[PDB]
């Protein structure tokens, strides 16, 4: 197959582990990884969980859910 | 069609989202995205400047995904 590079990211989703912003749902990683800021630093934010819920509510949100809008 | 339609998989409209400018600093942002599916690259327009993300590079992926996933 000729791949669509987006396809392997379609199940990605965000989660807060305490103040650390993480990315779940990436198949080739066997472990979750940290989300990075625009200056390449792991995101650590005191209001992490409230920020996530401010955006999506309680409903979980994957990249596929974003792309079907 | 096939590449053309692949490029259209990413929206062309304005995205209202949030961007972490530092490890602990966040602000609202409105952006536009373009996708070239031939080589796997996304170009983002932010504050009138261009940013590029290689979808085969894990560090770029970890930088782009929070911007897409916090969009409303």
């Amino acid at each position: 197959k000729i791949p669509d590079p987006i396809d392997r990211l379609r199940r990605a989703n965000l989660a807060c582990e305490d103040d650390k912003l993480m990315i779940y749902g990436l198949p080739w990683m066997t472990t979750q990884t940290s989300a990075l800021s625009i200056n390449s630093k792991p995101i650590v934010y005191k209001d992490c969980a409230k920020l996530l819920r401010s955006i999506n509510g309680s409903q979980p949100v994957s990249l596929n859910d974003v792309l079907r809008r | 069609a096939i590449i053309r339609q692949r490029n259209d998989e990413i929206p062309t409209r304005t995205l209202d989202t949030a961007i972490f400018t530092d490890a602990s600093t966040v602000a609202s942002a409105q952006i536009h995205l373009y996708y070239n599916s031939n080589i796997g690259k996304i170009i983002m327009s932010l504050n009138g400047k261009k940013h590029t993300f290689n979808l085969y590079d894990d560090n770029d992926i970890r930088t782009l995904l929070p911007i897409l996933l916090l969009s409303k």
